[PDB]
RNA sequence: AAACUUUCAACAACGGAUCUCUUGGUUCUGGCAUCGAUGAAGAACGCAGCGAAAUGCGAUAAGUAAUGUGAAUUGCAGAAUUCCGUGAAUCAUCGAAUCUUUGAACG
RNA sequence: GGGACCGAGGACCGCGCUCUGCAAGGAUGCUGGCGUAAUGGUCACCAGCGACCCGUCUUGAAACACGGACCAAGGAGUCAAGGUUUUGCGCGAGUGUUUGGGUGUAAAACCCGCACGCGUAAGGUGAGAGCUUCGGCGCAUCAUCGACC
RNA sequence: GGGCGAGGCUCCUUCUGAGUUCCCUGGAACGGGACGCCACAGAGGGUGAGAGCCCCGUAUAGUUGGAAGCCAAGCCUGUGUAAAGCUCCUUCGACGAGUCGAGUAGUUUGGGAAUGCUGCUCAAAAUGGGAGGUAAAUUUCUUCUAAAGCUAAAUACCGGCCAGAGACCGAUAGCGCACAAGUAGAGUGAUCGAAAGAUGAAAAGCACUUUGAAAAGAGGGUUAAAUAGCACGUGAAAUUGUUGAAAGGGAAGCGCUUGUGACCAGACUUGCGCCCGGCGGAUCAUCCGGUGUUCUCACCGGUGCACUCCGCCGGGCUCAGGCCAG
């Protein structure tokens, strides 16, 4: 499993090392994102009517 | 894996933050783009191996991707500044692009980009005075 | 960012309240900053303008003109500094409306009420300065 | 199926999240008044009537007087210590009596009862 | 069809891979797989574990099972034999049941690497009706 | 980062999706020894000389 | 050739489109429960130094008392405020008053 | 032998011939004037030839009939519910969080305990895509003989 | 069991961060550049043009005074053979009438076992009455108690007192009404019912002179602007005046192609490369060390102090260069 380095408050590596949490290997599907994002952005709207 | 140059092109072919679209053609503002044209050949950020040339104070500044540091942006660019003669800059850039199998297709494009930057750094000739014609000349 | 539900971010309501404010509210809106010497003397940043004060204009066509306040015209959100005037066609001089935000108070008209005003602002400023300090 | 004047009787639930916040605040108000007490009342376990649902149990309205006496809880004190009482329900079987008596003894084990004054 | 109706990026890569294979090989296997990647979902019915188990009963064992569809699970099958199945998609239960038996699950791009010409392959389709 | 494994292990009725392709690098697949050994000889070039 | 008719251009007219703006509308959500014989809602007439309307008030009449703030109002004219003060203000708040003719309207 | 119109392509590759080469898979070579309104373009006009006023409606078709003084702005297949077909997406013998409850940076986003809606609880022969160790194996589907309820 | 009750919660109310630092344009910086600061506050608004730090406010914790409700640590007391919960039993145990119900008429419901209601005729019962289950052998069994009454909460809300918002409309739109709009006005009356926003940052709303009876005009002036003068931001078209050009023997307008006249956009101005000469400068080749990488390619520093390398200038030559042609 790949790993990722941890950085401190000064920007230098601290020697700590963590494992990539398995969600960054998920398929990248922009078509799913567009479909899901389109609906989720509509869920904030307020009604308008004459 | 799930991520490759082919995938990034598919995700980013139709829209990018670097994309400039007009009626006469499509350009790209990518710093690792030698011809500033939108294509898989020339999309530097898409490709694992790519080149880019930017002007310096005198000469050219060539940046190449490091394949073993794709996930470390601060240490992902191999940067060389060429401030010697133009011919020596062309020799290094072309060898940088073709002598080891690092984008030999970009050899001609890279040398041309270096030439344009060096030409653009040359002093500018003063333009000739404008000449009026016909009705404008008679008034 | 606004948090309290009683606060409103509406442009329509803010402009309505500002232009329809009563005289007492307009006095607060017509405040002016205090000079640097007065800041280190009273530990006070700003104070509502009034008639007796002496101000120095720091914004507008009147670059660095000094004078005493003559009128606080709260109906149009302007003050009248002395000798800051323009002549009409007839040659009669009329005052030029200067906004309090464009001036700085150099000398302060002092009375028991305004010493109370300055003391209350100082009390809050020193309270949080020590609260933040320790 | 719009043969009547449906347009004048159409209810839109645009206050669904607003009413939820109102309901959550009302529950918080009860906890504010009854600070250590729970905001609900203990309710018995009952069996659904129909043969379709008789294999499943749920919560009833209140405890029967017989099963309240078997637990050892007086009638007049039960509504006062947070127990619902139903004078209409009958036991009719030892199974319902035992289940709710055991429920009451479990409630008594977890109870903290303060002195009156 | 020239461009698939789907917006899946990975499906486009599969089409591009098999378009190259169909042009540069004489295997009719690659042309069938390419043409099935183009068609719609209703034209790609699911293939169940029961149906694939039937079709390798006689002598088609130790072969590669290829369906351009989704592979589903069937509760009627009690025992699942070891098999080599390559498909567009697998369900969570069907994939687990195949792996529990001892078989292996492949994608269509892995099939291209292992069997670029469809050698020793059993190609099936789901019930249209 | 540590919690990111736990949050996706707790979503009910959801597992991390399985992609329809295993390798996304087309250049590696096409230019592999397995594919190239079984290909036919090329039938032409990118640009063809026009005869007449 | 001019005049007249027509076309275009510049300038100028007629008219108020376009752009820009908005103390307005419209829709949704939240907290709360408060008209009247102790005379309501509505109608009328009066009241300002200079006011027709709108607005405010009722012969104490563009208002009185009390509380707070703290130096105005302003279109003009006239008074202020001593500012080291029960105190300006077409100020805000508001628990006390005045409150013409009618109107459920009641000699 | 005398005219006219045209010069598409852009390293090589070919067919060939009369081979130090060529008229053979598409124009080169030499020269002159000018280098600016000169070519070219836009307007207005004259000239030669050409050319019914739009729309609607009726009809096989015309014709009649109706609308048209001019300009600016506005101006007409939308929303909701219920069915249904096709495309994309998710999960798939299951699927649907959003009545409701729990968090929240508060009408968003995140999470889900119990019900509930819709659906679900094995042959012979001939063709036949595709594999083949060349002996054969045979998807889907159709035809026929079946088997079961 | 009664009476005080510190104090507390809710709501109003006082106060609480940081640039008006330098330069440029500008009538005016709130714009551009530079150098800073605050931030539990970079929501919003104003200030002469896009302001976190000029001003009001904004955020969090406090802090000043007040209002009315409710809670409440504690402190005084209590009282009368006073009230209350249960347990047991050789004693008792009252439960709603012109109301159910039957008949009939109208109406109503998905509901003639009348689904409910109402009117009329008759008019009850007490191991009673109502409803339901059931072929199960008789109408067994189940479940309630009508004709008296009270009660918060979850639910509705185009109205009342406010408050917060919007992928809404932007003055023929949005409510009829952004304005002294249910107004002006019409009708005997019930009722009907409009049009109508914008000078400028600031009136600084043109002193004064002159012509005119005056309305106004012209100078002069304010302003960044009067190409902003209250017939006031910007100011299209229809329609009209003047000036400039042109055409016109009973229509004009439209298509193709020249010509005339007026008016114009391009293109070009030279680049490249060789051979000499005058230079001005050491990023010439090589080698050494360090570093970076694509592990063999580079870059820095040194050596290389001149038939090598880089830029300029003065000549010669080649090639490529615009338009129309032979």
């Amino acid at each position: 499993r790949p790993t990722v380095t941890v950085f401190g408050a000064d920007g230098k590596p601290t020697g700590a090392t963590e494992v990539l949490p398995k969600v960054f290997s998920a398929p990248i599907r922009p078509d799913i994102v567009k479909h899901v994002h389109t609906g989720m952005a509509k869920n904030k709207r307020q009604p308008y009517a004459v | 894996s799930n991520v490759s140059a082919d995938l990034i092109w598919e995700v980013s072919r139709n829209y990018n933050s670097f994309l400039v679209k007009q009626r006469t053609g499509t350009f790209s503002r990518d710093a690792l783009n030698l011809t500033n044209q939108h294509s898989r050949k020339h999309a530097g950020f898409v490709n694992d191996k790519a080149l880019g040339i930017v002007p310096a104070e005198k000469g050219v500044k060539v940046i190449a991707k490091k394949v073993k540091a794709a996930n470390k942006p601060a240490s992902s660019l191999y940067t060389v500044t060429y401030k010697s003669t133009a011919r020596k800059a062309y020799k290094a850039i072309a060898s940088q692009a073709a002598k080891h199998g690092y984008r030999a297709d970009l050899r001609q494009a890279a040398v041309a980009r270096a030439s344009a930057i060096l030409r653009s750094q040359r002093p500018v000739k003063p333009e000739p005075p404008k000449k009026l014609r016909g009705a404008a000349a008679r008034r | 960012m606004k948090v309290r539900p009683t606060v409103s971010s509406s442009r329509r309501k803010a402009r309505k309240a500002h232009f329809s404010a009563p005289s007492s509210v307009r006095r607060v809106i017509m405040s002016a900053p205090l000079s640097k010497e007065l800041r280190e003397k009273y530990n006070v940043r700003s104070i509502p303008i009034r008639k007796g004060d002496e101000v120095q204009i720091v914004r507008g066509a009147h670059k660095d003109k000094e004078g005493k306040v003559t009128s606080v015209y709260r109906l149009k959100y302007v003050i009248h500094v002395e000798r800051v005037t323009r002549e009409k066609a007839t040659g009669q001089t009329v005052p030029i409306g200067i906004h309090p935000s464009n001036v700085v108070i150099t000398k302060l008209h002092l009375d028991k009420d305004r010493e109370n005003i300055l003391a209350r602002i100082k009390a809050g400023r020193e309270q949080v300065a020590k609260a933040k300090g320790k | 199926h719009f043969r009547k004047h449906w347009q004048r009787r159409v209810r839109c639930h645009f206050d669904q999240p607003g009413k939820k916040v109102t309901r959550r605040l009302a529950r918080r108000a009860k906890a504010a008044a009854l600070a250590p007490r729970p905001v609900d009342k203990l309710r018995p376990i009952v069996r659904c009537p129909t043969v379709k649902y008789n294999r499943r149990t749920r919560l009833g309205r209140g405890f029967t007087l017989e099963e309240l006496k078997a637990a050892g809880i007086p009638r007049l004190l039960a509504p006062t210590i947070g127990i619902a009482v139903d004078h209409r329900r009958k036991n009719l079987s030892e199974e319902s009596l035992a289940a709710n008596v055991q429920r009451l003894k479990d409630y008594k084990a977890r109870l903290i009862l303060f002195p009156r004054k | 069809r020239k461009a698939p109706k789907s917006d899946n990026v990975y499906l486009k890569l599969l089409v591009k891979l098999y378009r190259f294979l169909a042009r540069r090989t004489e295997a009719p296997f690659n042309k069938v797989v390419l043409r099935r990647l183009f068609m719609s979902r209703i034209n790609r019915p699911p293939v169940s574990l029961s149906r694939i188990a039937r079709n390798l009963k006689n002598g088609n064992e130790k072969k590669t099972v290829v369906v351009v569809a989704t592979v589903t699970d069937d509760n009627r099958l009690l025992q699942v034999p070891k098999m080599e199945v390559a498909a567009l998609r697998f369900t969570a239960k069907a994939r687990a049941r195949i792996e529990a038996a001892g078989g292996r699950t492949l994608t269509l791009d892995q099939l291209a690497l292992e069997k670029p010409t469809g050698a020793n392959t059993l190609l099936l389709r789901g019930p249209k009706n | 980062i540590k919690q990111l494994d736990a949050v996706y292990e707790s979503k009910k009725g959801f597992f991390l999706p399985a992609n329809i392709v295993s390798q996304a690098d087309l250049s590696r697949l096409i230019n592999s020894t397995e594919i190239q050994s079984v290909l036919r000889a090329p039938k032409g070039e990118a640009r063809t000389k026009r005869a007449c």
